[PDB]
RNA sequence: AACGCGUUAAGCGCGCCGCCUGGGGAGUACGGCCGCAAGGCUGAAACUCAAAGGAAUUGACGGGGGCCCGCACAAGCGGUGGAGCAUGUGGUUUAAUUCGAAGCAACGCGAAGAACCUUACCAGGCCUUGACAUGCUAGGGAACCCGGGUGAAAGCCUGGGGUGCCCCGCGAGGGGAGCCCUAGCACAGGUGCUGCAUGGCCGUCGUCAGCUCGUGCCGUGAGGUGUUGGGUUAAGUCCCGCAACGAGCGCAACCCCCGCCGUUAGUUGCCAGCGGUUCGGCCGGGCACUCUAACGGGACUGCCCGCGAAAGCGGGAGGAAGGAGGGGACGACGUCUGGUCAGCAUGGCCCUUACGGCCUGGGCGACACACGUGCUACAAUGCCCACUACAAAGCGAUGCCACCCGGCAACGGGGAGCUAAUCGCAAAAAGGUGGGCCCAGUUCGGAUUGGGGUCUGCAACCCGACCCCAUGAAGCCGGAAUCGCUAGUAAUCGCGGAUCAG
């Protein structure tokens, strides 16, 4: 256990924060305690959607939940039934301003959690543990990125023994400050255990 | 973090000095910033998300 | 476009400070059944890697091959290392009779029939170009009567 | 086989000789033969093992060498080990003194705050769909809110106030959702176990210069080459050479801090000139400079002599900064089956009227000892009482508390300002001026005690901090051993924050 997490690196470098707000010392013990509800929920239900970045920016009690997610319309259902079943049950845990939207991942080898889940998917699902792993990485220098990187880690394909695995491809500089690239943590869960799940992805140098 | 021990430090208590705080995100109140409702563990594992606002990493 | 068969897959030992390391060994044929055939021999880091570059290897160790009513034109003897290999035309309904390697290679080379043994070493590895070599010489009833004679040919025929 | 052989063949063939036929037993036994003898020659088996071997490769290792680097040793400063107290720890003790950490890389470490709480521990009084979830069935209940009794508290027995919402209806009133109780069932919950079944995150060799792949080249191959040699570098940094050519993870740069300076900016900061001045940047006025944060500029071996194929190197000019200027974040493929099921996550074994749950009290602080970390000392380059200057960083409207009064004082009472460059903690301390002590167990030192009070808190006996008085212990610089630091560092002096009523 040596390293450092990519993302929480270049805060305000070359990311940005989820939560997007400002606060008193009042006001961001609480306010934030929230947001650890909102995205309690909101994920837990919204999964198999493929939710990604979930945006919470604030005004004077006025909360903005955006959403990034694989699939706009098992958030939504049909017409836009759905969607409202949950855009007040966040004011029902709140008790405010709820304005929950939807944005599409448009590309979705292109944005690394969700490169995780379907890989930890798919190790709950009981594939084959490699090429799950070269695949995954394949689709990344095949939907045009930069670089990638994906590590299965647990005691994997049911083996006594726990080791790790992985592959990769292209620029995977973490180094660089000035390089984009999104980690992606899952954790899939196996009659055996549970075995979390790292990928990563370049994009570019700005 | 057992459970019911969350609960002994939520509600009210029979007199005021029992007001020791917890992790709202796990339970542990052995190490815990009252600006965050947070302890040590939690407040990097979720910094290191940028899931905290202006939350930086620092250097000087 | 070549059918391709496969010989022999290994794992080799490499070593470090604190634990092995490896690598693995991939042995490939080639051929289509009607004269030619290749070989190749693979190394890389994960398995199919090298299964795959193995592959490569036998598409430029091609060699033609004198057949003859899917048969060895000759008798015919080689060493290489000390695994001596031994093949020898077969008639039409005696057919590839050879252990696992020359089998391999002389069927994807294209033989119907055969006869071989193997000798004294069995590595296959040995084995395997032990068989490249006794095929890369073989020798036809007109490559021959025009390689000696041929000094004055088409006097002579 | 490879090593190596290589017209001195281990190359290509002819003749003849002797010799081998798996390791151990064994060069033994039996027999013959030879010698004076010591012994030799010839030379087995029973039984037992899946080997015994041969070259060769990558490593690891050497009390083998060659070449580099780190406060690794030396050259220098200061300490521990000794003393008293503080804190962890080993061992004992305990109704329990809950747990885990284990050579450096466990030991002021999980604890960035154990009086109950925390709290997993022990002794008692107890709760059983349970402090918690989504429910199922039978029966009653709106939710809910107030009081008594018994009690160490919990807990239990019990008095009363209350009767909303949905649908049907003229109506009494039945049906329904919620929640409530009683009984039963799903099940909840466990800081029960195993870090040697895992996740993740951390430590570490190590900020060491290393770790590898592609295509090709070379060996039958494992494998090598590349990455090696010479020069250079904090470096696999780079220059030159080479059967190699490049790339991926490291080095490095891009991010922050400090150093110079320019652009936008003039409040709650700032005061060089002018006006007034209760002499206080106090007011007018100004934003010059200090500061204040945001963005840019600048350093490149660029210049010169020298050294050198080059990369580089040495000395200098200019410059605030010079060869990376100082500092930070930043930890490569892997190892130690290193660390924790005690933050959380989870396979599994395990209890589920009991390890689960609530409670008051007791405990982690016990003390014949031992280590590990630090504080203050043992004092004259000092101790002490006055007057006197010069800081940066951070916190604070459930708090910071200027002054005023009371008290020797802690503090109490009263009370102005402050969403904080505007108000406050705030006294910076070593330094400075002036004076007292004069080698003393001392005006050094500040233990351990006797008594008196203040504060936080339901509550200071276990078990708190602070005030004043009296007590004035060990220790006159520390055995063998051993630690840190290469420059604004070491030492020495003060301020602050987190945790948290204290
Ligand atoms: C005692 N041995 C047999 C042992 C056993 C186990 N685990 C088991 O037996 C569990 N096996 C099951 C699966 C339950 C059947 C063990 O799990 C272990 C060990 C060895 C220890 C050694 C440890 C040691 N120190 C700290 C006590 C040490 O010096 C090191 C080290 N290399 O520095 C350790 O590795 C050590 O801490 C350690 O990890 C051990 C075990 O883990
Ligand atoms: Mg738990
Ligand atoms: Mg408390
Ligand atoms: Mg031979
Ligand atoms: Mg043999
Ligand atoms: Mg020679
Ligand atoms: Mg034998
Ligand atoms: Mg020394
Ligand atoms: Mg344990
Ligand atoms: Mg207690
Ligand atoms: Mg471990
Ligand atoms: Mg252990
Ligand atoms: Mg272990
Ligand atoms: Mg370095
Ligand atoms: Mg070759
Ligand atoms: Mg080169
Ligand atoms: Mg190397
Ligand atoms: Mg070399
Ligand atoms: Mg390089
Ligand atoms: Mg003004
Ligand atoms: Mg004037
Ligand atoms: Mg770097
Ligand atoms: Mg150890
Ligand atoms: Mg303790
Ligand atoms: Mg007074
Ligand atoms: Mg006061
Ligand atoms: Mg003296
Ligand atoms: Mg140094
Ligand atoms: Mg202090
Ligand atoms: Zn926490």
């Amino acid at each position: 256990g040596n390293k450092i997490h990519p993302i929480g690196f270049r805060l305000g470098i070359t990311r940005d924060w989820e939560s997007r707000w400002y606060a008193g010392k009042k006001q961001y013990r609480h306010l934030l305690l929230e947001d650890q509800r909102i995205r309690g929920l909101l994920e837990k239900e919204l999964y198999s959607a493929g939710l990604a970045r979930v945006d919470i920016e604030r005004a004077a009690d006025n909360v903005a939940v955006t959403v990034h997610v694989a699939k706009p319309g098992v958030v939504i259902g049909r017409g836009g039934e759905r969607i409202r079943v949950l855009r007040e049950e966040l004011a029902k845990l709140t008790g405010k301003n709820v304005a929950l939207n939807v944005q599409e991942v448009q590309n979705p080898n292109l944005s690394a959690p969700l490169v995780a889940q379907r890989v930890a998917e798919q190790i709950e699902r009981r594939f084959a543990v490699r090429r799950a792993i070269k695949q995954a990485v394949q689709r990344v220098m095949e939907s045009g990125a930069k670089g990638a990187k994906v590590i299965v880690s647990g005691r994997i394909g049911g083996a006594e023994q726990a080791r790790t695995e992985w592959a990769a491809q292209g620029r995977v500089p973490l180094h660089t400050l000035r390089a984009n690239i999104d980690y992606g943590f899952a954790l899939a869960r196996t009659t055996y255990g549970v075995l979390g799940v790292k990928a990563y992805i370049f994009l570019g140098e700005v | 973090a057992r459970k019911a021990l969350i609960e002994k430090a939520k509600r009210t208590p029979k007199f005021k000095v029992r007001a020791y705080t917890r992790c709202v995100r796990c339970g542990r109140a052995r190490s815990v910033y009252r600006f965050f409702g947070l302890c040590r563990i939690c407040l990097r594992e979720l910094a290191h998300k940028g899931q905290l606002p202006g939350v930086r990493k620092a250097s000087w | 476009d070549f059918e391709e068969k496969m010989i022999l897959i290994r794992r080799t030992a490499r070593m470090q400070a604190g634990g092995r390391r490896f690598r693995f060994g991939a042995l490939v044929v080639v051929g289509d059944r009607q004269g030619r055939v290749g070989l190749g021999f693979g190394k890389a880091p994960e398995v199919p890697l090298a299964v795959q570059k193995a592959g490569y290897y036998a598409r430029r160790n091609m060699v033609e091959v004198p057949l003859q009513n899917g048969t060895i034109p000759h008798e015919i003897e080689v060493e290489f290392g000390a695994s001596k290999i031994v093949l020898k035309p077969a008639a039409p309904g005696t057919g590839v009779i050879a252990g696992a390697v020359p089998r391999a290679i002389l069927e994807l080379a294209g033989v119907t029939d055969i006869l071989t043994k193997e000798l004294g070493s069995r590595n296959p590895i040995n084995i395997a170009y032990a068989t490249m070599e006794a095929l890369r010489q073989l020798r036809t009833k007109a490559d021959v009567e025009r390689l000696r004679k041929g000094e004055a040919h088409a006097q002579a025929q």
